[PDB]
């Protein structure tokens, strides 16, 4: 963080900066801070960090099935693009997962050729939900047993 | 005509501490009748290069 | 004091952690029926 | 219709500040050159 | 500056408009078949107008300009595929024209 | 650690359905989220005070 400060502002996230007066510096030399109410979210803060690290790893298990569509059946996919696949499982997704994604989403743009790069990375997070997800796209694979055919 | 993205120039980190923008001063300005036809101008001048 | 954006996005990670998967039955669910064909042996 | 008109993540999608059209400006470009000869024929002799 | 801004590729359907508009040396397939990351949509018109605020003392500015640069690239792969795209009929400007 | 404890604890089947340490890389994987994850820090664990 210091040695990206120093060198060039681009290469890595900027901190946030913030604006205060000149007499305030004289107002925090004589002003401590005694914590007396803690945060009441603390002991509800590994179970959240559970939830949100679980349903990103479910939709990482959805891209990686849905993106090898287009080389299997190329026919019905003459002019399906890699933002069509997204947008299919993020109105799938639930609501408050994508609502802590774009409170930077909205603040820094990302193009395709960056999702495609955390979808293949290999980092999982195994719960209930996404230990049944990975057998449910295995057991799927042949679409004959999702009753179609050409 | 599309305008950028509002939270792009200012963060909110509490309810009391929010990030300042450099161009605060115009951002928060409205044109008039007049000059949003001067910028009508320039997005005709864009579509036509010479 | 927090921004009421955030603490709306913290209070449905906490009704995503009681959102149940699974279920507890006794007998499975059905996988197999037979159809009669007016026949004594075989359907 | 086409595909690149899909927002994806919400940083291009902004609001809608005003509308702009085929025949809106074509009696516009003829009205601001017109409007600028019957401007420096009045001032001037 | 360092931007080849105007190319011929194929034979138009006019026979008189050739040319193929590109600002900032960017192609309309960047909107749908992406080339670089999110961080590194550039060029060098624009970057060094960012080296410059950065040098001299304005680097608050300097962050201004570089958040609103992706919003930038995408306006201009937009005004290329009106250009080139829409904007070729009869009427358009033929290239020995262009080039004068 | 209430509920492990009764008397009736020797048959039972827990079913717990999330696993506690959660790897924090899957976190740190959301590309271009440094922001993202500051803002659901304070909002999370900072304390209040005089």
């Amino acid at each position: 963080l210091l040695p990206d400060l120093i060198a060039g502002a681009h290469q890595n996230a900027d901190p946030v900066v913030l604006d205060v007066s000149w007499i305030s510096l004289w107002f925090a030399f004589n002003r401590s801070f005694e914590p007396t109410h803690r945060n009441e979210m603390l002991e509800v803060a590994p179970l959240i960090e559970s939830v949100y690290a679980s349903e990103l790893s479910v939709m990482k298990v959805d891209m990686r099935h849905l993106s090898l569509m287009q080389r299997r059946f190329p026919d019905v996919l003459i002019q399906a693009r890699p933002s069509h696949f997204w947008k299919a499982v993020l109105n799938d997704s639930p609501e408050a997962v994508k609502a802590v994604m774009n409170l930077s989403h909205s603040h820094n743009f990302i193009n395709i050729r960056d999702m495609m790069r955390w979808v293949m990375l290999p980092s999982l997070q195994p719960s209930l939900k996404l230990a049944l997800e990975e057998e449910a796209w295995a057991a799927a694979n042949d679409f004959e047993d999702l009753m179609l055919t050409d | 005509y599309i305008a950028p993205n509002p939270r792009i120039s200012s963060i909110t980190l509490t309810q009391r501490i929010t990030t300042t923008g450099p161009f605060a001063i115009l951002t928060g300005s409205t044109p008039t009748a007049q000059q949003l036809n001067d910028v009508r101008k320039i997005y005709l001048a864009l579509m036509f290069p010479g | 004091f927090t921004v009421p954006d955030v603490q709306k996005i913290l209070d449905d990670i906490k009704a995503l952690a009681a959102e149940q998967v699974y279920k507890i039955v006794k007998v499975p669910s059905i996988s197999f029926r037979h159809i009669v064909m007016q026949s004594r042996d075989r359907v | 219709q086409r595909p690149e008109r899909i927002k994806t993540t919400p940083y291009l999608e902004g609001d809608v500040l005003s509308s702009d059209s085929g025949p809106l400006l074509s009696v516009f470009a003829l009205q601001e050159i017109m409007q600028k000869v019957r401007q420096v024929q009045a001032d001037y002799m | 500056w360092a931007t080849i801004d105007v190319e011929y590729r194929e034979p138009a359907p006019y026979v008189h408009a050739q040319r193929y508009i590109r600002y900032c040396g960017i192609d309309s397939r960047e909107l749908i078949n992406p080339t670089t990351y999110g961080i590194g949509m550039t060029y060098h018109c624009y970057n060094e107008m960012l080296r410059m605020l950065v040098a001299a003392g304005k680097d608050s500015e300097a962050a201004y300009f570089r958040s609103m640069l992706p919003f930038h690239m995408v306006r201009f792969a937009r005004i290329n595929q009106i250009i080139n795209e829409d904007l070729h009929s009869v009427f358009s400007l033929p290239d020995d024209m262009f080039n004068a | 650690q209430e509920v492990l404890t009764d008397f009736r604890r020797q048959d039972t089947i827990w079913v717990l359905a999330l696993q506690l340490p959660v790897n924090p890389q899957v976190v740190w994987d959301v590309p271009r989220s440094s922001i993202a994850n500051l803002i659901m820090n304070i909002a999370t664990c900072l304390p209040t005070g005089e």
